[PDB]
This record gives structure tokens, C-alpha cells and sequence, in this order.
């Protein structure tokens, strides 16, 4: 009945903050280095882990998302090193779902990707290029493993299609916007449902954390946390201390 | 009858086609369905894409019996459907203009387009100087450094030319970049794509927008040989050509179609963009269809000596028709290719694009294998101008 | 059906008189050959089965007819007239030139000629030559001036894959004349197997009048879809004067419309003040040159001067002997256009109907602009669109400063 | 009444000869270099001499004496400097005809270019691009200021057509040419008495013996541009070994 990640939202509301979910692309700079980097986020106060899969053509991604996963896959990074960092973050006592496009899955098999996933100890799938529309085998998956499914909406979202996406939605629904645009976006998703919101915005600094925290339940963060895992481990570790004091503000 | 449901998918739970685009891009999809469900039966608008097809574009193109080349294939009778006359020198103003048309019935004021080495880019352009819409072509970085005449073209025409510097800096990545473009720009853009791909509607629209090729083809071979052909058959990249030809035989049991499509060194040499012989089923641009890909799904690099035939994806309404077997799709090296291109112009004249020499050198193969007599149709899809060095070099001419 | 000879020469090809324009102004040595092609010629055009043959070459292999195009963004530019296309930048090949070669290479055929010559500067007329002779299964060989043959290396290599030969001249000057000098004389030694392909509407009868005979088609075509679109006959037809082939043929089926102007275009290049022109009638007087009475431009002695345009096709010191005689007649008038103002209208075409035309076509809507202005609002002006401008991107791209450093 | 190179060529038949005709263009390699050379013919036993109009689009010039034209084109020849040859020849006791392509004798006035080169002494006129078709103006300005009118015939000239060129022709009738020379002398004899000159890259002594036995005339053209290049002497060496060969006995 409760979705996987019911109560990591439940104990973030409960002590007056919203959740700092993280995202981490698997075999950047390579694989180990990428996996001692995702376990550092839980370390760091990550509530919620994102790990992406390396996709060639990642059309909704921007260029420093998009050229790690590019070194990534010169490295040759494979679908299956992501089920491995999942495996890492778990039993290092964190909570990770999976970033990917559709047809990596599609080439694993569906129902295999999500028995596998589920079998690392991992929590759902954030899918933004798979619409509800295209979600048949998906939900059937979904529900058979016991896995969230994080569709996204838009600004530019029909009120049709918005609550449709959110009804299919569990665990939370991903508000991405990449001034006024996410909290009003936000704030539509609520007056249909109360399945938790993230919100992804390009974030950078503690500042923007908290003035994002105040309305979503969720703050994601992604390309500055690949920004700074660049300079060095250390650099991945202390921003990661800013957002989650961001996000208790 | 052949057209998708209302999702996009053609074949039922096979499930071609369909949508595989962000949440982000949906409003606009969904506008561009609703905007072209009304105007393809809408008088007015069928009424100017003709008198723009008939006046502007130059239609219809001949269909002309090559005789010169029968002793090359087997003395069948090869009729050449000569889509290489059009304003533009191709197909691909069929499609422009029934886009670009729309474009404005939506009151989109911008137009945006991918291209490979340029063609597309160009026709689009071509639409937007015509119709008065602003142009922005999306090139691969690789292909803007070496094609500076058509990048000038481009510019001449007054559209915007963007050199795609993300990826691998060639088609895909143009057409990725595009697509970025469209869901920041949607209020304003509309995105002119290039071939029968991409998420429903592109597939269904293009390929009525180039429908006229077959419709126009049927007519003709009945009126110059007295029957329906043996066969017809086209060069296959994303599939607009081939399926504008083909469509209008379709229900005719007795003519076989087939598609073909680049083999570059050799399909045993992981150097070609034979998407249906040598790639697998997959989700890209928008479409579930037949893509060129490694095991874990990611993209690989296509190559032939011709850059139309080098996307590494392909229709979903070709894959449909692959899978109920109504249509062929079988390789034709950059050898063979080159050998048709060279045997086209010194036996009619005729200098063909390098794309349309492989349904050439298709051709000639059918027709050795059906024997005397037989009759084939042949989409002559462009003309050669743009590949003449490419093809002296080839030859040792320089 | 062969259409009526009203304003045809006298059998020694002279137009307006006995000793007037046009005629034959060449050695002894080629009038055998001369007097072969003008036989077989007359033979032929009145032969419903030669008309039957060259009819189906422009139907399925040429793509005829070409449409006639309103050019309705043109208009505010043009004074408010309507500037209609004939659009034969759409044939095979890219120009009106595919109809001359068809004709002409169905008529070597039929003489029993093998073998087909002809000369070339930038190459467009070489590679419409070498396409005929290809379709017809004739040898063909190019004649082209080495300074000509360096700068022009794909139309040289287009001629190749098309199976011609082509020979560069490496003697002389090394351009245009060397080439046509070695013509003329490969003409004479194999003229039993041997047949020459000229290019425009001028030469020795009956050069003139086949050629323009071949481009009849355009203004038989014209004259019937203008009344269709237009609802009328028009104000005007014009159209850019090389040697005269395609503003011939488009002028031909208007000649006995009294209410119809007839103009043409000719390159005044840097300007006619300047002596870098090629304004033949505008600064031309009347003599002999290429084997006609003509127009040509001359110095006080009677020597060719060179020419100078933009294009490549109107860069021709002299002119057709039917325009000669339609000048003196007073039916056609003859006008100056710059490069600067061919290559605006160049621009101009390009943005407004996205039509990149040829650069000598260019001087027709270059003219065809002001013909608007002076005509007015609602004016009718068709418009022959020679050829489409793909040959010239890079020319105009200079021009423009499109290409930089 | 007789033609003005009668005289000339019932002399030369007299003496068992064929007449020796000289070509040279006005100006090459200069104008008074050109008059000394044109002169220096008369002296070393030229009969007749071609003086050349230089033409900057010649039809029936070889190599040689188009190279040589188009090099007195460019030191500023002028057609009026051609009549001054004609003055000096003359002078000196030659017999000049002038040979011409017929658009400098347009610009001219064909009646005043007859008129002038009538008064400069000259003999006569060689139309190389001017067919009888065409002559009319000509035959009235010849028939008028009493000059020659020698037009060319070709080995592929039709019956009906050389008939109308000799027909046409006065002085002498130029055949312009393995054995077809020989033929075609024959031809002109079997419908005219009229002298027959004949070309064909004359340049010995013995060449120019081989016509005498069938031709009233030798015509001589490149051979003497070529060893004027070389310089007069040459020239003078040259002309006096095709004079012994025009002489049979
Ligand atoms: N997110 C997401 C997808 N990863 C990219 C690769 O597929 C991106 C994408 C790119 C292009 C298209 C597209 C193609 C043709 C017409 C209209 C379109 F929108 C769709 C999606
Ligand atoms: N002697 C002499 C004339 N001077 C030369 C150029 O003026 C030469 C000439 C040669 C050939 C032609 C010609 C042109 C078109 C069709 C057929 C032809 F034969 C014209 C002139």
C-alpha cells in the first residue's frame, strides 16, 4: 500500500525539513571512483540517491550531466555497474533509486531490469523519457517488484496530463524546470495529491536549497554535485554538508 | 487502414512507434497532432500544399524508362521515378512545404530542422524564405566544418545555421539538440523533422506529406506500360522516400517492395548504417522501431559513403512492414553504389544522389534475378550535384 | 504539329532583308557540313515523328512543362506588379540549355553522326552536351580552355562521369576561342561521323533558328499558363540576353500580342561607363562575328572586345542576329543590368521566395524589379527563370561575405 | 577585261613557274619590323604578297600565324597600318593583295576600305570567312575600284558550290588544303581556266616544286612567320629556296 520511499518523506517531515536526493552517474570518472563518490553522499547526508545510468543520447540532460556520462562510457561503463552501485549504497545503509532513458531497460528487459534492481536493494526508477502513455510494462514491473516509478512533470503540462502523470506516479513525482515557474508547478501537483514533490532547479549553493525546501518536499540536485566530485572527493563531501543544512532551513 | 492508433503505434502490442519523449514536449506534440488531424481534411489547406506542389515544387516529377541501363539488369525494364527534378533537387521538399504550411496554420513564427550534410537543412530553409517563417538549422559540428557552401546556401536563404559542438558532433546529436531546442522554444517553435521517424505524429505526417511519390508513380507506370510493376523499390535512411513510394502499392498483392539500405564497407565489417539487416529493435528519437545499437542499448556509430543514408535509426512504419513481410529490406554496399552512380550517368545522363544509387544498384540486382521484361520502379530520390567530388574521388577523376 | 514559319529568314538565314541580320560569315571549308546540318534540320522539323521522339525526351526525361511561379513576396519590390517564374531552373540539368542539347542530339542521331563536339567556358553548356550524348549513346567530346579547364574542375569531372572526353586546350590564350578554334577544325576533318553542338541562338544559319526553334517550348508553354493564372495575356515578358537562346525562346509565342512588352536583360557587369560590360546592344554596333551580322562589341577597327560580368553565361561580347532584328524592328527592347543590381535581385529571390536562382537569371528579375516600378501596380510580368543558382552559391557567397577569410 | 594578277600569272606560265605567294602580317613582330620583312620579300623573289590584317578572332589560322597576330594585337596594330605596307610594297616593285577577315572591312566601309587599298597600290582582296552568299557590297566595290576578289576552296567543297566560287573568284581562287590538293586543283581546271593557288604548310624548296607541277601558285604563309621569328636573314634564305622551287625550267 505505502509506496518505498513513504517513510524517508514521512521522517523528513516529521523533523521540519524537506529531503536532499542526489544525483550520481555510474562510472564517472570511472567505476569504482563513482561508487566510493555515491557512498560519500550517504556518508555526506544524502537522504535519497539517484544513480544514473549512461545513456549515449540523453536529450533532457544538460552538458555537465552529459559529458560525465560521455567519459563515462569512453570508460566502459555498463548497465550492469549500475545495479552494482545500488548494491554499495544499500548495504552502506542509504536509499537508492535509478536515473535512466528507456532503452538501456528496454534492452535488459523490463521485468528483468526491475527484478534485478529490486534485488540490489533498490527503491524505484525515475524514468524521463517514458510518459505514462508508454508505461504498460512498466507498471506491470512497478508492481510485481515493489518499486516506485517517478514520472516527471513540466510547466508546460496539460491539467489533463498532469494529473494523470501524478496518479501514475508512487514515491514521489519529479517537478523539473530546467522564477516563479517550480513553486506555482509545485503547487498544481498538491492541489490534486499529496504524493511527495521533488524539485530539481539547478541548484548550487545552501542558499538555493533552502528557498526550494520551504515548498517541495524534495530538493534534487545533480550537475553541481558532478561539478564538484570533479575537483575531488573532498569537494563532493563539503557541498554535500551545505545542502543538507540547506534543506533543514 | 494502415495508419497507427490514436498513441502512434502501428501493429497493435508489437507496438512500433508511439512516443518515447519527456513529459516536457508533450503540450507541443500533443498541439502538432490536434493542429495536423485538422488540417490534413481541411480544403483550404490541401488546396495550397497542392498549388505549391504543382507551381513551386515542380510536380509531377516524370517517371522515365532507362532503357541504356536494361542490358545491366538482366533487360528488365527499369523506370525511374525522378523525385532528383524538384525544386531543391529531392524529396525532401514534400515534405518542408506540407510542414512549414502547417507551421503557419498553428501560428508558430519559428522553424527549426536537424540536418546531416546539409540537405534537409537546406530544404527547410527553402519552406521558411517561401512562407515568410523564421529558420534555425541544427548542424553536427564535423559536417559544418566541411560543408561551408551549404552552411552559405543556408544563409543566402536567410535562415540561422547552429554548429552542434555535443556528442559526437554529427546527425543524432543535431537532432538531440533540436529537440533541446523545441522544449525551451515550444510557445513559439515549431520542429520541422526530417524523415517518417520520430514520436506520433512525425511518422504518419511525413510519410502523407511524400505519399504523393507513390500515388503519382502508380499512375504513370499504368499509363507507360499498360500494368501495375513487378516491383518498386527505394533507398532506405529514417524511410520518408521509400515509404512515400511505397504506400500506394501496398494493397496491391502482386508488386513487391523493397527497401535498401547502406551495407558501407560490408555488413560483416562494422562499417555500414544497415539498420534492418545488422541493428535491433529500440526506442530512439522518439519512436520504437529498428536502431543501430550495442548490448546494453547505447548508440553506435553508422558510416557510408553516403551521408543521407547515414541516421542509424529507421521508421516504426517500416518495421511494421518488415514484420508483416509486405516489404524487403536487404543491403547494398558503398561499392555496388558507386558502380550504379557511374553506370546512371554514362548510360541516361543522369548523375544520381549517392543515397539514390543504392536503389540503383538494387535495381540492377532485381532485375537480374526477375529476368527479361520485368518491369521495376525506382525512386530516384535525388539528384548528384552535391556529390560529384565525393564520387571523381572515388573514380581517381581528381 | 510544327508551328507556322512567319518570322523566320530567307533561306540564306538573313533576317529583315536579302543582305540583313544574321546569315552565314564563315569559311568555305565548313559550308559542306553547314549545308548537311541545314538539310537534315528542315527535313526533321517538320517531321511529326522527330517532334513525337524530342517531345517524350522533355516529358519523361526533362520534365516538362516547367510551372510558372507567382512570386508574390517579389511584388512590394517590384512596384506592386505580379512577377511570374517560367521556371526552368527546375529542368534536368538546371537550365533551359537541356532543350537545345535534346533537339540537337537527336538530330545528330538521325543524321547518322556517332560523335558529338562542343565548347564550353564555365561548363554549364559542356555538361548539358555531355548529358544528351550520354542518353543517345553518342562519344562526345568537350572542348575547354586550360585556364577555364583549372578553375572549373567539378563541371570538368561532372563531363567525365558523364563519359565525355574532355580536352583541354594547352595552346594560345588557352581559353574560350583556343576551344572553339579546335572545334570548328575536329568539325571539318571528321565531319562524315562528326556533329557540332553550339549552345546559343547566334552562329552561321541555321544555327539561329534551330537553336531558338528548341526554346520555343518555353513561350508556348508561358503564353498558356500566364492566361490560366493571370486571366489575361501580360503587360510583359522579359528575360536575361547571353547569346540569346532562352529570352528567344520565351519571346517567340508573344511576337504577335501587339499589347505585350518584350525585354531583355544584358550585363553591364562594373557598369557600360566603366569598359567592364558585356552590354552588346546598349554599347554593341552592328558586324560580322561567330558566323553572323550582328550586334557585338568593337573597337574602332572592327576587333572583338572582351567582355566582362558577374556571370558566366552573359559574359558574351556579342548577340544573336534575331535580336538584332527584333531591335531594329522596334518589337523588343533592349536594357542594361549591373552585377550589383543582378546580384541584390540574386539576394532578393533567395530570401523572399527561396528560389536560389542563376546569376545571368538574376539580371531578368534584377530588370524585371524595375519594369514593376515603371509599370505599376497590378502590372503582369513573366519572368524567365533560365536557371537555378546552385552552380553560383559560391560566387554569391563572396559576394555577401558569407564565406569570410 | 583582265584580272590585275593576270599579268602575273601569264608571266610565271611563260617562264615554265608557278607564281611564289607570300603571306605576312602587318605587325609582327612590329610595324616597320613587318614592312622590312614584307620588303625583303620582294627582293629575295617573292610575285605576290599576302600582307595579313590581324583579326583577334581568326577562324582558319594555324598556330604559327595566330601566335604571331596575336602578338601584333598586342604592340597596337592597326588596320591602316596594313594599307602603309601596301604603299611600301609598292614602292619597292611587289604586287600586294590584302587578305582579311571581313568584320575590320565592315567597320571600315567595304567601299572605302576598296577605295584606299586601291590607291595604296594594292592588287586585291582574300576573304577567308567572306563566301560569295554573302559578297555582294564586295563584288560592286571590286567591280568599282578595279581590285581581285580571290575567295577560298576546300577539298570538301560540293560541286555546286565550288563551280559558284570560282564563278565568283577573279585574280586567282584559293585552295586551301595525302593527294587531296591535287584533286582539287583538278576540280577548279575541269569548270575554269582561272590560276589556282595552293596552301599546305608549305616550308621547303621541294614542297613548293610538288605544286608547281599541278598549281599556278605556291602560297607560303607560316614557314615565313616562323623564319622571321628567327630573324631576316632566315627569311631572306628561306624565300630564295622557295623561289628556285616554283621553277620547274
Ligand atoms: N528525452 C529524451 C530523448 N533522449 C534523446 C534521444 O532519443 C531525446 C529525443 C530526441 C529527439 C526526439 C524527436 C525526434 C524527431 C521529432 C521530434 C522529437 F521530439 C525525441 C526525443
Ligand atoms: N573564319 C572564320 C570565323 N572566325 C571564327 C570565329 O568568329 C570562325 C567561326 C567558326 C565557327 C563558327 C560557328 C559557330 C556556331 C555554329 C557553327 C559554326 F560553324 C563561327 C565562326
Amino acid at each position: 500500500e505505502a509506496s518505498r520511499l513513504g517513510p524517508v518523506f514521512d521522517s523528513c517531515r516529521a523533523n521540519n525539513r524537506a529531503a536532499l536526493i542526489g544525483y550520481l552517474p555510474t562510472g564517472y570518472p570511472d567505476v569504482p571512483a563513482s561508487v566510493a563518490a555515491m557512498t560519500a553522499l550517504v556518508e555526506s547526508g544524502c537522504d535519497i540517491i539517484e544513480v544514473g545510468v549512461p545513456y549515449s543520447d540523453p536529450g533532457m540532460d544538460g552538458p555537465t550531466i552529459a559529458r560525465a556520462t560521455e567519459a563515462a562510457l569512453r570508460g566502459g561503463v555498463r548497465v550492469r555497474d549500475t545495479l552494482a552501485a545500488v548494491e554499495a549504497i544499500s548495504i552502506a545503509g542509504g536509499r537508492a533509486v535509478v536515473m535512466t532513458y528507456w532503452n538501456p531497460v528496454l534492452r535488459y528487459g523490463v521485468d528483468a531490469f526491475a527484478r534485478d534492481l529490486a534485488a540490489a536493494g533498490g527503491l524505484g526508477l525515475i524514468t524521463p523519457d517514458l510518459i505514462p502513455d508508454e508505461a504498460q510494462q512498466w507498471l506491470a514491473a512497478s508492481e510485481e517488484h515493489r518499486l516506485d516509478r517517478i514520472f516527471l512533470v513540466a510547466p508546460s503540462s496539460t491539467p489533463e496530463r498532469l494529473a494523470a502523470t501524478v496518479e501514475a506516479s508512487r514515491g514521489f513525482v519529479y517537478a523539473a524546470s530546467t522564477s516563479q515557474a517550480a513553486p506555482e508547478l509545485v503547487g498544481r501537483v498538491k492541489a490534486v495529491s499529496d504524493i511527495p514533490v521533488g524539485v530539481g532547479l539547478g541548484v548550487r549553493s545552501r542558499a538555493q536549497a533552502a528557498q526550494i525546501a520551504q515548498y517541495a518536499d524534495g530538493v534534487i540536485v545533480g550537475s553541481a554535485l558532478v561539478t564538484a566530485l570533479t575537483e575531488g572527493l573532498p569537494r563532493l563531501r563539503a557541498l554535500t554538508g551545505e545542502l543538507a543544512a540547506g534543506v533543514r532551513l | 487502414s494502415h495508419d497507427p492508433d490514436s498513441g502512434g503505434h502501428f501493429g497493435g502490442p508489437s507496438g512500433w512507434g508511439g512516443r518515447y519523449v519527456p513529459e516536457a514536449l508533450m503540450a507541443v506534440i500533443e498541439e502538432v497532432t490536434a493542429a495536423y488531424q485538422k488540417e490534413r481534411v481541411s480544403q483550404d489547406f490541401l488546396d495550397d500544399l497542392d498549388r505549391l506542389q504543382a507551381n513551386y515544387a515542380g510536380r509531377p516529377s516524370p517517371l522515365y524508362e532507362a532503357t541504356r541501363l536494361s542490358q545491366h539488369a538482366g533487360s528488365a525494364r527499369i523506370f525511374l521515378k525522378r523525385e532528383d527534378l524538384n525544386h531543391t533537387g529531392s524529396h525532401k521538399i514534400n515534405n518542408v512545404l506540407g510542414q512549414a504550411l502547417l507551421a503557419r496554420r498553428m501560428g508558430k513564427t519559428r522553424v527549426i530542422a536537424e540536418t546531416g550534410a546539409g540537405q534537409h537543412g537546406v530544404a527547410t530553409a527553402t519552406a521558411c524564405a517561401l512562407l515568410g517563417l523564421d529558420c534555425v538549422i541544427y548542424m553536427g559540428g564535423i559536417d559544418t566544418a566541411r560543408q561551408a557552401l551549404n552552411v552559405a546556401r543556408m544563409r543566402l536563404l536567410g535562415a540561422e545555421v547552429v554548429a552542434v559542438q555535443t556528442g559526437s558532433k554529427t546527425l543524432k546529436d543535431a537532432i538531440n539538440e533540436a529537440f533541446r531546442d523545441w522544449v525551451a522554444n515550444a510557445d513559439n517553435t515549431y520542429y520541422c523533422f526530417g524523415t517518417a521517424a520520430g514520436p506520433h505524429p512525425f511518422p504518419t505526417m511525413v510519410r502523407d506529406f511524400q505519399r504523393i511519390i507513390g500515388m503519382e508513380a502508380r499512375v504513370q507506370i499504368q499509363g507507360q506500360a499498360g500494368r501495375l510493376p513487378d516491383a518498386v523499390v527505394a533507398c532506405v535512411g529514417g524511410g520518408s522516400n521509400a515509404i512515400g513510394i511505397f504506400h500506394a502499392f501496398l494493397d496491391d498483392p502482386g508488386v513487391r517492395l523493397v527497401g535498401f539500405e547502406a551495407a558501407g564497407d560490408g555488413v560483416e565489417t562494422g562499417r555500414h548504417a544497415a539498420t534492418f539487416t545488422a541493428g535491433s529493435p529500440g526506442a530512439f528519437h522518439g519512436s520504437f522501431s529498428y536502431l543501430l545499437q550495442d548490448e546494453d542499448g547505447q548508440t553506435i556509430e553508422s558510416h557510408s559513403i553516403s551521408a543521407g543514408l547515414d541516421y542509424p535509426g529507421v521508421g516504426p512504419e517500416h518495421a511494421w512492414l518488415k514484420e508483416a513481410g509486405r516489404v524487403d529490406y536487404r543491403p547494398i554496399t558503398d561499392s555496388e553504389a558507386m558502380d550504379a552512380f557511374g553506370l546512371l550517368c554514362r548510360m541516361e545522363g543522369i548523375i544520381p544522389a549517392i543515397e539514390s544509387a543504392h536503389a540503383v544498384a538494387g535495381a540492377l540486382k532485381l532485375g537480374v534475378e526477375l529476368g527479361r521484361g520485368a518491369v521495376i520502379v525506382v525512386n530516384l530520390s535525388g539528384r548528384g550535384d552535391k556529390d560529384v567530388e565525393t564520387a571523381a574521388k572515388w573514380f581517381g577523376l581528381l
